[PDB]
DNA sequence: ATCAATATCCACCTGCAGATACTACCAAAAGTGTATTTGGAAACTGCTCCATCAAAAGGCATGTTCAGCTGAGTCAGCCAAATTAGCTTATCATGATTTTTTTTTTTTTTTTGACACTTTTGGTAGAATGTGCAGGTGGATATTGAT
DNA sequence: ATCAATATCCACCTGCACATTCTACCAAAAGTGTCAAAAAAAAAAAAAAAATCATGATAAGCTAATTTGGCTGACTCAGCTGAACATGCCTTTTGATGGAGCAGTTTCCAAATACACTTTTGGTAGTATCTGCAGGTGGATATTGAT
C-alpha cells in the first residue's frame, strides 16, 4: 500500500469537483499513477530546497518555493 | 422503494463539493505516501504541518483542474466516461508529456 | 508626523518598499519615485481586490472574509482571472458548471 | 521579528468595507497575493533596468513593468492610481 | 490522365516538408501583417530587418505545434479531419483562450 | 504611407496548409482556413504588444529584436537564433 | 600568466562568469568558487550538445552544423529536450514524425 | 564591441568533433544557449541565498540550483563536472 | 500479376556565398598583490513543535448484486474538401539609394546613497471582550421515479 | 399527473472558538541634515540601418471543376457503472508527554570586496584565403493507381 491509501470512493470526490461526469474502472489507476508523479517532482525540488538549509524537516515555504518554480504557485503558507 | 437513475449522487455531489472547499483526501492515506516518497530522497525526514498541509492542497487542486481539462477530453469524443485515454491527452497536450 | 508613504497619501508600506527592492537586490540604485508607485499599484490591487472578495460576503451569508471569498472573485473577473491564471488559491474548489450535456434530457 | 503586509491590508479593507473583517486563512491569501505582486513587477522592472545598462529601477521602469504584467483594463487603473500616488507626493513637503 | 487517390498527396506533402527548415508563410504578406497590428499600438514604428523575422520563425513554429496538438484531438475521436473544434480544445486544454 | 488593413489575408490558404503538414495534419476541414489566420492574429498582437511596450520604455522608434526575443521568452515561448 | 580557466582546467572564461555575476547583481558577493563552478557546468552542457549535436551532423552526411542539427540534437535525448522543452531553435524545423491512423493501411 | 562565448563553444566544438564545422546561424543558437541556462542558474542561486538570508552567492548555491534546473542524468552529471573544476582550482596556485 | 507515368533520390560536377585564417591592438578585462572588512560558522542552548500514543465514535471504505446505460460494433448518403491544371498576380531576389534613427562622445544639472543622529513604528505576548461561525436540529420544500 | 421515496434551503440558535481591543515594549525601522559620489539629462555629431524604389521574373496563390473518401447520424447488443446497501476497518481528534530539531546568540576564521598596478585578451577591423553546401543534370529506384 501507500498508493492505493488513496481511496477510491474518494478519487471520485476529487472527480467530482472537476464536474467528473461518470468514471471509470482503469481510471482509478491511471490517477493513482498521475498524483504520484505531480508528488514526486515536487517534493523532490521541495526536498532539494530543505536540504540546502541544512535541515532535516521540509518546512511551508520548501514547498511553496518548490511549487513556484514548477509553474504552480500557491497563495497561503508563504507566511 | 425508490432507487436513483445513475446521475443524482452523483450531481449533489458534484453540486456539494464543487459548493464546498473542504479536502477531499484523509491526512494520512496521503501523508504517509507523501512521506513514503520522500525517503526516496532523503532519511529521516520530518514535515511541518504547514508543509504536508500545502502538497495536500496543491496535489487536490492540480488533480481538479485536470479533470475538468479531463473531462472535456471526454466530452470531446461525444461521450461523458472520463476514460484514461483522455487524461493521456489532456497531460499531454498540456506539456507534461512533451 | 510625515512619512514618504504619509505625502504620497498611501496606506501601504511605502517605507519598506524602498528596502524590500534594493534588499531583493532588484539592482542597486532606487530612484525615489518608484518606491511609491510601487505600492500605490500595490494598495489599488489589495482592494480591487478585496472589493470584489467583499461582496462575496455578502452573496453568502457571512459577514467576514475567507480564502473561497477571494477565490470566488477572482475566478468570477476577468482580468484578475488572466492575472492569477497560474496561482492556486488554497480552499478554493471549482465553479457550479456543469458542461450542459452532463445534466438530464440527453 | 517577522514582517507582513497584513495591517496595510487591513487599513485598506478598512476603506472599502468598514463593516467586514478577514478569516486568517484570507488574510495569508492576501499577504501572498501581495508579497508575489511585488516580486513580479521588481524584477520585470529589474530587468527593464539592466536591459538598458541602467544601474537605477526609477518610477519609469516601474511603469513599464506594470503596464507588460497587468492585464488590459486592469493595468489602465493601476497605471493610474500610480502616477497620482506619486504626482502627489512630489509637492507635498 | 492519372490522379493520386484521396490523401496519398498529404502523406507525400508531409513528409515533404517535415525534414525541411525553411519558412512557409511567405515573407511579404507576413511582415505586411506585422507593420500593421504594431500600427494599431504605436503608430510610427520602424521595425530592424531582422526582428520581424525574430517573430516569424516564432510565429511558424507555434503554429507548426499547434496543429500537432490538434490531431492529437481529432484523432482522439476516431476523425482525421482538422476542425475549429478541434484547435479550440487544444488551446483551452492549453491554458489559451481568454 | 499607404493606409494598411487586411493583411491577416495575405496568409493564404495555401502555406496555410504548408504549416499544418509539418504540424502531422492530413485532411483539413475548410472553417479551419480562417480560424487559423484569426489565432494567429492574437498571437501577433500578445508579442508585437509586448515587443512595442518594450521599445517605448526605451525611447525608442525601432522594434529591434532584442524588443521581441525579451518579448518572446516574457510569454514562455522562448527563443533562439537571434541574439540575446 | 596563467587563466583561472587553466588555472581550474576548464575553457569557458571563468572570470567573464565572474564579471557577468556581478553586473547583473544576482546576489551582493559573488564567492570565488562559484563562477568556477559555474563555467564549469556550462562547459559541461556545451560539449554535451555540441557531441549530439554533431553525430546529427555525421548523419545528415555534411560536416558544418546548422541549427536542424542543434534541434534533431535537442529534439532527440529525453534529457536536453525538457531543459529546452519551451525554448524554439530558430531555424529548426520539427522532427521527422507521423500520427499512425493517418497511415494507409488495411489491404 | 559585443561580448560572446562563441569562443568557449569553439575550443570545445572541437574537443569533441576535431573536424566538424559549425554555421554562424548555429553558433548564435549556442550563444543564445549557454547565456540562457547562465542566467537560468545565476538567478535560482542568486535565489537561495535570499531564501536563507545571505549576501553571498557560492558553489553552495550554483549547485543546488543546477540539481534545481537541471534534469536527472544531466544534473547529477553536471554536478560533478562542476565540484571538480572547483576542488582542482582550490589547489591551484 | 503486369505497366507506365510520377517522383523520390544516389552520386556527380561546379562557383560564389559563407566560414576560415592572418594580424594588428584596444580598451575593456582579468590576473596579481595588499590593505581592510565581515559574512556565516563553530559553538551554547533556549523555545518551537514534530513524532508517537492510546482513546473513542462511526464514517467513510469495501464487496456483491441489478438493471439501465451508453459506450462500442457497424453500415452507408450526403457532401465536405482532396486534387490536379489553367492563368496571372504579387513576391522576391538583385542592387542600390535615400533620409532618419540609434549610437558615440561629451558638459552640467540633478538625484541618491551613505554617515552618523532623532523618533516612529508595527510585532510580540499575554490577557481579554465581543461577534459570529459552526452544524445540527425542526421541516416543509424538493427532485425523480414508479404507478 | 399523482404519490411515495429519499434529500436541500430558511431559520432560530447558542456554545466555543476564535475574530478583535487593549497595554505596553522594543528591536528594527523610516526619516533627517549633511556630504560627496554618480547618474541621469542633455546635446551636438559619426555610423548603421531601415524604408523606398526599379526590375525583371515567377512559383505560388488563385480558382473551376471532378470525385474518392472521411464525416455523420442510426441501429443495438452488452460490457460497465451508478446505485443500493450492509459487515466493519482505521482515520479523526482529543489530549498528552517527550525529545528531536530549528531558532536566538556571541565570537572568530577565513573568505571577500576594495584599491594598486601589470599586462593578457578576446573583439573591431581591413584582408585575403579557403571550402562547402547550394543549384543544375543524368539519370536509378520505389511508389503508385489502373488493366
Amino acid at each position: 500500500d501507500n498508493i492505493q491509501g488513496i481511496t477510491k470512493p474518494a478519487i471520485r470526490r476529487l472527480a467530482r469537483r472537476g464536474g467528473v461526469k461518470r468514471i471509470s474502472g482503469l481510471i482509478y489507476e491511471e490517477t493513482r499513477g498521475v498524483l504520484k508523479v505531480f508528488l514526486e517532482n515536487v517534493i523532490r525540488d521541495a526536498v532539494t530546497y530543505t536540504e540546502h538549509a541544512k535541515r532535516k524537516t521540509v518546512t511551508a515555504m520548501d514547498v511553496v518555493y518548490a511549487l513556484k518554480r514548477q509553474g504552480r504557485t500557491l497563495y497561503g503558507f508563504g507566511g | 422503494p425508490h432507487r436513483y437513475r445513475p446521475g443524482t449522487v452523483a450531481l449533489r455531489e458534484i453540486r456539494r463539493y464543487q459548493k464546498s472547499t473542504e479536502l477531499l483526501i484523509r491526512k494520512l492515506p496521503f501523508q504517509r505516501l507523501v512521506r513514503e516518497i520522500a525517503q526516496d530522497f532523503k532519511t529521516d525526514l520530518r514535515f511541518q504541518s504547514s508543509a504536508v498541509m500545502a502538497l495536500q492542497e496543491a496535489s487536490e487542486a492540480y488533480l481538479v483542474a485536470l479533470f475538468e481539462d479531463t473531462n472535456l477530453c471526454a466530452i470531446h469524443a461525444k461521450r461523458v466516461t472520463i476514460m484514461p485515454k483522455d487524461i493521456q491527452l489532456a497531460r499531454r497536450i498540456r506539456g507534461e508529456r512533451a | 508626523a510625515k512619512t514618504r508613504s504619509s505625502r504620497a497619501g498611501l496606506q501601504f508600506p511605502v517605507g519598506r518598499v524602498h528596502r524590500l527592492l534594493r534588499k531583493g537586490n532588484y539592482a542597486e540604485r532606487v530612484g525615489a519615485g518608484a518606491p511609491v508607485y510601487l505600492a500605490a499599484v500595490l494598495e489599488y490591487l489589495t482592494a480591487e481586490i478585496l472589493e470584489l472578495a467583499g461582496n462575496a460576503a455578502r452573496d453568502n451569508k457571512k459577514t467576514r472574509i475567507i480564502p473561497r471569498h477571494l477565490q470566488l472573485a477572482v475566478r468570477n473577473d476577468e482580468e484578475l482571472n488572466k492575472l492569477l491564471g497560474r496561482v492556486t488559491i488554497a480552499q478554493g474548489g471549482v465553479l457550479p458548471n456543469i458542461q450542459s450535456v452532463l445534466l438530464p434530457k440527453k | 521579528r517577522k514582517e507582513s503586509y497584513a495591517i496595510y491590508v487591513y487599513k485598506v479593507l478598512k476603506q472599502v468595507h468598514p463593516d467586514t473583517g478577514i478569516s486568517s486563512k484570507a488574510m495569508s491569501i492576501m499577504n501572498s497575493f501581495v508579497n508575489d505582486v511585488f516580486e513580479r513587477i521588481a524584477g520585470e522592472a529589474s530587468r527593464l533596468a539592466h536591459y538598458n545598462k541602467r544601474s537605477t529601477i526609477t518610477s519609469r521602469e516601474i511603469q513599464t513593468a506594470v503596464r507588460l504584467l497587468l492585464p488590459g483594463e486592469l493595468a489602465k487603473h493601476a497605471v493610474s492610481e500610480g502616477t497620482k500616488a506619486v504626482t502627489k507626493y512630489t509637492s507635498a513637503k
